[PDB]
């Protein structure tokens, strides 16, 4: 079926051949390494951006373009090598699935960075160009600070052949939380991914959906739009696309269904369909901050005022254990704050939510 | 007079009511002012107060305590038919934004203008918009 196509088509793994809304930044990436490749000389660069502007896909298909390039002959053959950050149970491990990787030698910690330092200190056997990639690099951080100090220095020996590309989030990372030296080895050379504008998403979505005529104009420019206007990512643009082809199983209204369901807060219609007596609750605790002003409140003070309410609404007399049970039911949802493991009367209260949305939720 | 008067004396109390460091604007403030202007008509020799000197009253009591686009028009317009609803006529607006001395061109320059900033969405057929 067409919405079949559609969805398979809109899947995030289905990741296209070559996109040239990123291509400058690939054109400026295909010189680097290249020249690094040409010359038989290592190199370092630091790439920072936000999450989901296809930083990841974009060196992938870098290194798949070099990859075909090396098969025809072009350009001196390389090793590459691939780690991940986030990947990893310990730090000092790395250097154990770096060494795996080059040579698949079992060894310690401390016997692996022995080795690699001394096989990218010393002369030795002419070997291919390394390629090496790390990923989520903020995650490789230690209170010494010896694991970075070392992947951003080893490059600069001539005799390393090493080209490093860090990719990060954060673009403060070679200030404040790198040291002198290696900031001024990173220093120069960061780049810069901007979120896409709604044209580059609009772009991106008319590529997806080539030749296939299931979706209105209309709809694609106001999810683009929404996305241009929220976070700019490509990723829930397409899971709002997945999910409004869904609906459309069951227009903009879809894409609008999906947005406002995938985004919005539960809160109010939690509030809205919580019970009487959480209802009563939620008032007393209201009208005690209203005579007071402040954001905590004891226990005791919040009983007093349930049972006044109670009381002018003609409710049964509510025992202490009831209340504290309703308490700690609510805490348990993380509505409210509270610490009733120990104290009993004596617990300090603070809302999860804002108080005008508490006030929205109870007038109706 | 006395509305345009009633209106300075509430202005001036809310004044005082909102710094704190002002003097007690009572009654006494109300009748000080009337007497200024009552002197002011004495001194111009005439038999009834005119405006003037209420003017010059309030600006002799204020020296006194000193001494210690179309495209926002036009939004407005289409925000006034916003009442309980999310997609407006094309032709209602359009009339309403001539009425109030536009040209078309101008109503569309703006509507133009205020889609850019993704505030709605005018369909294909110019006959309905929605906002976003
Ligand atoms: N050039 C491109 N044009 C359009 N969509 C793209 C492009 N590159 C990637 N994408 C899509 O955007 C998604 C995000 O790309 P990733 O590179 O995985 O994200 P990232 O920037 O690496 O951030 P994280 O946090 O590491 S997932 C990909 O899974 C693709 O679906
Ligand atoms: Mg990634």
């Amino acid at each position: 079926s067409v919405l079949e196509e559609a969805r398979l088509r809109l899947h995030v793994s289905a990741v296209p051949e070559s996109l040239p809304c990123r291509e400058q930044e690939f054109q400026d990436i295909y010189n680097f390494v290249e020249s690094k490749l040409l010359d038989h000389t290592g190199g370092c660069m630091y790439i920072s951006g936000v999450p989901g502007t296809g930083k990841t896909a974009t060196v992938h298909e870098v290194i798949r373009c070099l990859q075909q390039a090396a098969q025809a002959n072009d350009v001196p053959p390389f090793q590459y090598i691939e780690v991940n950050g986030m990947k990893l149970t310990e730090p000092h491990q790395v250097y154990v699935q770096i060494l795996q990787k080059l040579t698949g030698q079992k060894a310690t910690a401390n016997h692996a960075a022995e080795l690699l330092a001394k096989q990218f200190c010393t002369r030795g056997s002419p070997q291919e160009t390394t390629v090496l990639l790390v990923d989520e690099l903020d995650l490789l951080w230690t209170h010494k600070q010896d694991i970075m100090y070392n992947l951003f220095d080893w490059p600069t020996h001539k005799e390393a052949r090493l080209v490093v590309l860090a990719i990060a989030n954060t673009m403060d990372l070679p200030e404040r939380i790198m040291m002198n030296r290696v900031s001024s080895r990173l220093g120069l050379t960061r780049m810069c991914f901007q979120p896409y504008t709604y044209s580059q998403l609009q772009q991106i979505l008319r590529s997806r959906l080539k030749h296939l005529k299931a979706f209105e104009d209309d709809a694609i420019q106001l999810v683009a739009r929404k996305v241009a206007a929220l976070s700019g990512d490509a990723r829930r643009c397409l899971d709002i696309c997945r999910r409004a082809t869904e609906i459309c199983e069951f227009t903009i209204a879809h894409s609008m269904e999906a947005v406002d369901e995938m985004f919005s807060s539960s809160y109010i219609t939690a509030i809205k369909n919580s019970s009487v007596l959480e209802q009563s609750f939620l008032r007393a605790i209201l009208a005690e901050f209203r005579r007071s002003g402040l954001e905590e409140a004891t226990f005791q003070q919040i009983y007093s005022q349930h049972v006044a309410l109670c009381r002018m609404e003609g409710l049964p007399y509510p025992t202490m254990s009831e209340t504290m049970a309703v308490c700690s039911h609510l805490g348990s949802c993380r509505l409210l704050l509270v610490e009733p493991s120990r104290n009993d009367l004596l617990l300090r209260v603070r809302l999860n939510v804002s108080q005008d949305d508490v006030l929205y939720a109870l007038k109706d | 007079l006395a509305d345009y008067i009633t209106a300075a004396y509430v202005e001036m109390r809310r004044e005082a009511w909102a710094s704190k460091d002002a003097t007690y604007t009572s009654a006494r403030t109300l009748l000080a002012i009337l007497r200024l202007s009552t002197a002011l008509a004495r001194l111009r020799m005439v038999d009834v107060v005119e405006k003037e000197d209420v003017n010059e009253a309030i600006r002799l009591m204020e020296m006194s305590k000193d001494s210690l686009r179309p495209a926002d028009v036009i939004f407005a317009t289409v925000r006034e038919l916003v009442s309980g609803g999310r997609s407006v006529r094309f032709s209602e607006a359009e009339q309403r934004c001539v009425s109030r001395g536009f040209t078309p061109a101008q109503f569309q320059a703006a509507l133009d203008e205020y889609e850019e900033l993704n505030v709605w969405q005018v369909n294909a057929s110019r006959t309905r918009i929605t906002f976003v």
